[PDB]
DNA sequence: CTAGGATCACAATCCCGGTGCCGAGGCCGCTCAATTGGTCGTAGACAGCTCTAGCACCGCTTAAACGCACGTACGGATTCCGTACGTGCGTTTAAGCGGTGCTAGAGCTGTCTACGACCAATTGAGCGGCCTCGGCACCGGGATTGTGATCCTAGC
DNA sequence: GCTAGGATCACAATCCCGGTGCCGAGGCCGCTCAATTGGTCGTAGACAGCTCTAGCACCGCTTAAACGCACGTACGGAATCCGTACGTGCGTTTAAGCGGTGCTAGAGCTGTCTACGACCAATTGAGCGGCCTCGGCACCGGGATTGTGATCCTAG
């Protein structure tokens, strides 16, 4: 037979298409799953992960740090209106809060 | 007992976007939770969409529509672009 | 044990919330609110534990309980 | 000798706690509270360390959010001090 | 084209509890929506409970637990009583 | 063969045990459905339906009406703290609101 | 010759509208607004009558709830008149 | 067409909410809020329509949109 | 001339008997999905074992909590003003209702093909276990910034 | 000579740097199990065609509601004063935290079995859409009642 080529590599993705497919079949969502659905889902997940990681790494570099910690994730998420909206009812563990003091309280 | 995760793939992506930046285990747990949550949301909405239209198969269209319904504003546009590109490349092997 | 949540702790929590001045009656109210919240979460977590026929509440049970109340928690396995 | 005017130390504390991320309630009292509360639902209940840690983490986040909304409520009434009426209003509006 | 509804069964229980009381069409639509909603909530919770415990079958235990999780206070107690009585009566035909 | 006896009649219920079962099997909830699950679900639904109709009929009679309308259903739901909690997010079409005037506004 | 003091007719109107259940927004204006808004998403869009009625039911319910919360906010500030700052506060606390 | 939501209508809505006095600036704020809400709902309803390959928005599309936005509506088929 | 009261005039309201309509609620046939009796296999129940991780206890060491005290500043009560909003009337407008006409498109049916489920044979992607060393947390001690007040001056 | 604005100062807290050392991030290893390949085949949905419904467009008429304006009053907002009670700080107390030790319960896994649900065929009756009709409701006029705003009266 032919040398095994992963479905991820065929789509140029880093996320596991085969694993996404298996999780769909065994997650009791529908009777059948199209061939393109796992590819699409994996690509979307990858894009979102890339975006968040990019913003967290940027926040880390501004802090002169070389490792991402929950704080940098909180900063990245809460400083982007769109990401904040997506993750509105989400609590990042060990994230803390954004520095915000009401103007009326200042001396 | 093995416990499947997204660790390898999220690390690969990080190394692609930030070659000289690492990640703590705690942050890794955060990322895993994030991926699982967003996978659930999109798949669940696609399933509900399929049921509403009396269809039994989840195709790329259901995923696309779910992505538009979930992701706010410009997030959806780019995600759709990424998904379409991936599907196109895959179909041409 | 509810008195273990001391006045300084509540003050610290308020400080993280951006509070500058605190009335003396805020402490009893906060304790009550916290108790109610905790009761709700623990109730659901214990229900999950009992359904699994387990005698130990796991972190997953707590995560699920919080999730179903619309307070999804990241960092503890989902 | 030197005495800081009321408000200075409050703002310093605000800055310090808004910059840090550690949990602010003492672990042991919180654990004892959790165990006391769970006792009313089922007896001889054991608790994973991570379960208690998650509960504490979540509770503190909830309370911080509530104090934030309470603070916003106070400012609306041209006051700088939070009182029970502010918490009650915040909770009512939130639907709790 | 037949569109299935719970209208008949709602009318039957209404004749049991209020023999001389009728019901408008609007109220009948409301009741159908209510029943469908509660169904979706309970069934979905049971599905999640099954998945969490690495089980396939949704049994009466999953339904009972879902009811306890969703119905507040005394509504759970009586609903559980009713369900248990019905199941017990049924298994003995 | 023997005369057909409905599962609803076996359970002493008015709700359709066979239809509740069919809806569960075709609703993509699980690969398998126990025999008792539809019975239990039907009984619970029936109980809730009985409760809300009893309270709505009571509200109608208090209003000298013999037919239940959406108004009566709103009254029943919002005047019961448990039912209100269960249906907290629900909007009842043509239901209106509960008469409530703040004491501070009174003359 | 007879003039009701400010407030009496307001309270009578409150009682009347809180007792009735019909829709309070004019149908045609609302329909026109709906169609105008939908135009930005797709052209030549048709609408079922029930779709418009559902939209109107949801919008009215939402607005009534918002006015209720706004009223609660106003009273907190020892006022009886609602202003935009009250709506903004209510919405902020609600998460909108 | 947003001006079609006249001041008397907004007054009536406020009266149902138990509101006694109205500032002159409330009307514009309310109009804006309503516009935002309607935009959100119609965006979801149209998305649902597009998925079904329909050209007419049905009541079901609106009901579903409301449900997914946590504003479940009873009385229109679900 | 007082405040509180009793009395009055009026509009808005709740109430009753009469009208009549269109919906609710029952009866028709029938069809399709709910029921009955059967075989088959695998998912879950039950018993046993392991070892992990939870519980319980003990001894120091501080860090933080508790308590008390002095004081300032912030909450709150009181007063006055003016303007913005409520109430009411006359005019205008466009919403609501009815009736007609039309056609686009929703909804349904029939055909057929693609493409998704399933299997057997294959194997390398991903897993847990092990090792390491450098990014980080902590420490000491300087430089830096900011708060609080003390003393000085130019101008009133 | 008194005052506002400023310069100057004390000193407390924070930011910064260089050194220390540790234990978590990250890579390597063996291997297994679940992802890939090639093939079979059944049915779900795409596509075409057809029908008939209901959504759109238009018109006329009535009248209820919106609008604009006039007037007045009561309410928001600004200002002033009081006082108490929360904040900042020093001293004493206490118990949280950490490290260590020991026991054991129960969570997780494995093996075996059986009973339970899936699936099928045969069949029959529940409940569906269509049809009919008569009484509960919405509406009306005339009335009795209530509440609001104003007035005259009383002992004081």
């Amino acid at each position: 037979r032919a040398k095994a080529k992963t479905r991820s590599s065929r789509a140029g993705l880093q996320f596991p298409v085969g694993r996404v497919h298996r999780l769909l079949r065994k997650g009791n969502y529908s009777e059948r799953v199209g061939a393109g659905a796992p590819v699409y889902l994996a690509a979307v997940l990858e894009y979102l992960t890339a975006e968040i990681l990019e913003l967290a790494g940027n926040a880390a570099r501004d802090n002169k740090k070389t490792r991402i910690i929950p704080r940098h994730l909180q900063l990245a998420i809460r400083n982007d209106e769109e990401l904040n909206k997506l993750l509105g009812r989400v609590t990042i563990a060990q994230g803390g809060v954004l520095p915000n003091i009401q103007a009326v309280l200042l001396p | 007992s093995r416990k499947e995760s997204y660790s390898i793939y999220v690390y690969k992506v990080l190394k692609q976007v930030h070659p000289d930046t690492g990640i703590s285990s705690k942050a890794m747990g955060i990322m895993n939770s994030f991926v699982n949550d967003i996978f659930e949301r999109i798949a669940g909405e696609a399933s509900r969409l399929a049921h509403y239209n009396k269809r039994s198969t989840i195709t790329s269209r259901e995923i696309q529509t779910a992505v538009r319904l979930l992701l706010p504003g410009e997030l959806a546009k780019h995600a759709v672009s990424e998904g379409t590109k991936a599907v196109t490349k895959y179909t041409s092997a | 044990n509810i008195q273990g949540i001391t006045k300084p702790a509540i003050r610290r929590l308020a400080r993280r919330g951006g509070v500058k001045r605190i009335s003396g009656l805020i402490y009893e109210e906060t304790r009550g609110v916290l108790k109610v919240f905790l009761e709700n979460v623990i109730r659901d977590a214990v229900t999950y534990t009992e359904h699994a026929k387990r005698k130990t509440v796991t972190a997953m049970d707590v995560v699920y309980a919080l999730k179903r109340q619309g307070r999804t928690l990241y960092g503890f396995g989902g | 000798p030197h005495r800081y005017r009321p408000g200075t130390v409050a703002l310093r504390e605000i800055r310090r706690y808004q910059k840090s991320t550690e949990l602010l309630i003492r672990k042991l009292p919180f654990q004892r509270l959790v165990r006391e509360i769970a006792q009313d639902f089922k007896t001889d209940l054991r608790f994973q360390s991570s379960a208690v840690m998650a509960l504490q983490e979540a509770c503190e986040a909830y309370l911080v959010g509530l104090f934030e909304d309470t603070n916003l409520c106070a400012i609306h009434a041209k006051r700088v001090t939070i009182m029970p009426k502010d918490i009650q209003l915040a909770r009512r509006i939130r639907g709790e």
